[PDB]
């Protein structure tokens, strides 16, 4: 582990001991998903599962496009369909689901065990399968419901954001693949710049909400979205709107440990002081005198 | 009164009680090492980390079942009563090791009372929590807001009934004689006199009354 | 003379000693992790190396501090004198548990005044030793070479110190009835009379001339 050299966050790991990081002077990347010009092909996930040696079960057609249904561990992305006629004429909002990459991971943030989630200094959040339970913590403590535990070695996988390709100069093979542009990579700070350009083609075509998806309540994000609708995200079969990290979650792994922390040691000195002070309490503390 | 010991706990609430005790400490040692990751060593308890995960559920649930079993034979013996004011009133007084001064006790007193209810009430807030937190099996049929809620809460029971269980067990050596009472099951009457006078008042009366019931 | 014990330690010097030894406990073993490697289990001590690192001086601070409250309230009963003599040259004698016989024993022994002053001693030079190779605040500070003396010297102090605290806590367990003293405060006068004569006699005259003085 470690031998990057560039991990700015680690999974249970105590805030005074911070991962070996001197190599972070590096430009964050990005993905940009812009569902306005996705035609629903499915190529991303078909490229996704070929590059990263994983197939999942041949399932069933109940009624929808959609599928697989839902990520899993043998599906890292998938492509999610939504019919609405909210807007005042049939459309068809097609969007692609997996990993988000967020800058504040409530995965890891909610993982118990050392090193098993790990921030690259470049924005990529992975799963180090060696440090993985199996407790599916980091299931709950994500705000976009993506980890996925896998029945035949009890270990959560999700999207990698192709860390093997970016770390050595490729981009992402989904990137590359989408038929239509769609999906575009680089550094974020360009990709930022590709969406705005994005959404001003957008509204002048009367779009007036259209906007970028890069959340502010998880820091940003280093897969983000161009939507024609960014003021009703969860018209893309659920996009949360203003997602965060649940406020139990940041209790329970913030402010609860000290505290406990400190009722132990306190327990323990008052405990241990107490028996000192006053002494045993047997059967004749009298006939001792 | 012509008896070094008189008993105190049967054979099948004493071999309950220390297979409490076992699997408890595996329990809450897996448990506070998921809670302070940075205590790595408890992450051993059961061997390693990744069967840490699956076995501390198990033996949650076996903890919960005995503690059941407990519970229907201890409860009637600790419900709470007008008699029971005294001794929350001198609690400073007993803790200096004077509570025969100040209360009235019987069978179990009024701290070991709090005790008892604490110890079941958490463990069934552990019990439900720990359900609904259990991949692979259960957490799945769960909103996810539920889950989140149950582990926050599940922590919290869990911190609550690990420092309980140390001040129970800190009282249990502190009252001398009160060990081996749960080991053995014997209690010299003295103990009994100084420690909770109303009951063995009780088995004295008991005792002496139905053997002068017989008709010597 | 009519009472089962009489009190050899104050609470606060009680409360003080308990609390130099559980930070010894973790200060030591954590100390041996970097001294012997392959210990590995030592290296969780204070939970990961990484912490381990952190929390040894701080730890070893707190010990130092505690002991200068401890010099200041023992050391004048510590005091070598020519009647120590005797112990120093009955050694062997002593060690079958023969002292009484060969020796002039006050308050603390010839022994215990060695052990004293060696650990007195000691813990100065653990502290100076110890703040120069301390990354990142004082090292700094310091030559090299001086860091380097520091780092040969402070690994020697603290491996002396261990092994004196091993014989330390032996003798405490060897000497019956000791370390009950240490933690409730009060010796039996015959353990009084049998390891530390001189002792018992000042405080029995001390007693009973005082009282006698009152004008009962
Ligand atoms: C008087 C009141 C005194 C109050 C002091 C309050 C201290 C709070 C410290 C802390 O939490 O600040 C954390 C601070 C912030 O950390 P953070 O990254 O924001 O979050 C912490 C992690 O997220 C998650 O939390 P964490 O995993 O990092 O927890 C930290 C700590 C965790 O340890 C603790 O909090 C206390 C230890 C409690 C153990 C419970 C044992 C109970 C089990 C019993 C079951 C028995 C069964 C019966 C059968 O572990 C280490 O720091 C070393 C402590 C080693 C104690 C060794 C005792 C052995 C004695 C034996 C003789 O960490 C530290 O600065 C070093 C703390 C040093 C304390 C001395
Ligand atoms: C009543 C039966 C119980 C069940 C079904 C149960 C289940 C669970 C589960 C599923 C987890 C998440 C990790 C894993 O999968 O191993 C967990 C965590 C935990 N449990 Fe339990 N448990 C039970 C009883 C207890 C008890 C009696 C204690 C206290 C001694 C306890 C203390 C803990 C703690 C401290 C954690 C970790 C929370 C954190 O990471 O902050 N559990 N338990
Ligand atoms: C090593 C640790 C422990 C020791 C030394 C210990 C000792 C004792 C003793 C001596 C008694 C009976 C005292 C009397 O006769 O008045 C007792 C009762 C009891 N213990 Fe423990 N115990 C320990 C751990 C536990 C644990 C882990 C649990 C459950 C989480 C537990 C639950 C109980 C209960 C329910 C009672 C009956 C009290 C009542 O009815 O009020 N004990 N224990
Ligand atoms: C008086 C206060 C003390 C201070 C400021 C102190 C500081 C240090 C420091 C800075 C180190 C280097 C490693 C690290 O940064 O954790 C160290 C190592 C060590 N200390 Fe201390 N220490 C103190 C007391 C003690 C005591 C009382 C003992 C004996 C129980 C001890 C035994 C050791 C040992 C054996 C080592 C490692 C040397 C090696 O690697 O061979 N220290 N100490
Ligand atoms: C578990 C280990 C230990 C035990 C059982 C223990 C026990 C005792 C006892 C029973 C006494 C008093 C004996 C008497 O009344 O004559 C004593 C005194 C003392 N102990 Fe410890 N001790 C331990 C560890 C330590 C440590 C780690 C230190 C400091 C590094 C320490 C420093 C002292 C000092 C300075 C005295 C006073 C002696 C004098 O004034 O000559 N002890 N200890
Ligand atoms: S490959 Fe591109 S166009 Fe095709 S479904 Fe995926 S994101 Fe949409
Ligand atoms: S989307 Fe979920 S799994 Fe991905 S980085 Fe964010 S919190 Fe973690
Ligand atoms: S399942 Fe998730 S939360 Fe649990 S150890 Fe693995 S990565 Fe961490
Ligand atoms: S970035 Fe790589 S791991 Fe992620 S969806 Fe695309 S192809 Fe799969």
């Amino acid at each position: 582990a470690m031998e990057t050299q560039d991990i700015i966050k680690r999974s249970a790991t105590n805030s005074i001991t911070p991962p070996s990081q001197v190599r972070d002077y590096k430009a964050e990347v990005a993905k940009l998903i812009d569902v306005s010009t996705c035609i629903g092909c499915k190529a991303c996930q078909v490229a996704c599962s070929e590059w990263n040696d994983i197939r999942d079960e041949v399932g069933h057609c109940v009624g929808v496009y959609d599928n697989p249904a839902d990520l899993s561990a043998k599906s890292w992305t998938v492509m999610r369909f939504s019919e609405t006629e909210q807007n005042g004429k049939l459309e068809w909002l097609i969007r692609k689901d997996g990993c988000m990459h967020c800058e504040d991971p409530g995965c890891l943030k909610a993982c118990p065990s050392a090193g098993a989630i790990i921030q690259y200094a470049n924005g990529i959040v992975d799963f180090q399968s060696e440090n993985c339970i199996g407790c599916g913590y980091c299931i709950a403590g994500c705000p976009f419901n993506i980890p996925r535990l896998n029945k035949e070695d009890n270990r959560v996988y999700k999207c990698t954001l192709c860390v093997d390709r970016v770390s050595v100069g490729q981009e992402p093979a989904c990137v590359k693949t989408c038929p239509t542009g769609a999906i575009h990579f680089g550094t974020k700070k360009e990709m930022l710049e590709l969406a705005e350009q994005r959404v001003a083609k957008l509204k002048a075509r009367g779009y007036e909400h259209a906007g970028v998806y890069n959340p502010e309540g998880v820091g940003g994000t280093h897969v983000m979205y161009v939507l024609h609708h960014a003021d009703q995200p969860e018209l893309y079969h659920g996009l949360p709107k203003d997602p965060k990290i649940d406020t139990s979650v940041s209790l329970w792994k913030g402010a609860l440990k000290p505290l406990a922390a400190a009722g132990f040691i306190a327990t323990f000195a008052g405990l241990i002081f107490h028996y000192i002070g006053i002494g045993p309490n047997k059967e004749v503390d009298d006939d001792e005198e | 009164s012509k008896s070094k010991m008189i008993v105190r706990t049967k054979f099948i609430d004493r071999a309950c009680h220390w297979t409490v005790v076992i699997c408890f400490f595996l329990v809450a040692l897996s448990g506070i090492s998921f809670f302070f990751p940075t205590l790595q060593w408890l992450t051993q308890t059961f061997g390693t980390p990744q069967m840490g995960r699956i076995l501390h559920p198990f033996f949650g649930i076996a903890i919960f079942v005995a503690l059941m079993f407990m519970f229907v034979r201890f409860v009637h013996h600790n419900i709470p009563d007008k008699k029971d004011i005294p001794w929350l009133l001198n609690i400073v007084e007993v803790l200096k090791g004077n509570e025969h001064k100040v209360a009235d006790v019987g069978k179990y007193n009024a701290g070991q009372k709090m005790m008892f209810w604490s110890i079941m009430s958490m463990i069934f807030v552990l019990l439900v929590t720990g359900v609904i937190i259990w991949r692979p099996y259960f957490a799945q049929y769960f909103p996810m807001q539920v889950v989140r809620y149950s582990l926050l809460i599940h922590a919290a029971a869990g911190i609550i009934l690990i420092h309980a269980i140390l001040i129970h067990m800190y009282m249990a050596f502190w009252v001398k004689g009160s060990i081996k009472g749960m080991i053995e099951g014997k209690v010299s009457r003295r103990w009994a006199k100084k420690h909770h006078p109303r009951w063995y008042r009780e088995i004295e009366k008991a005792e002496a009354k139905k053997e002068s019931e017989e008709g010597i």
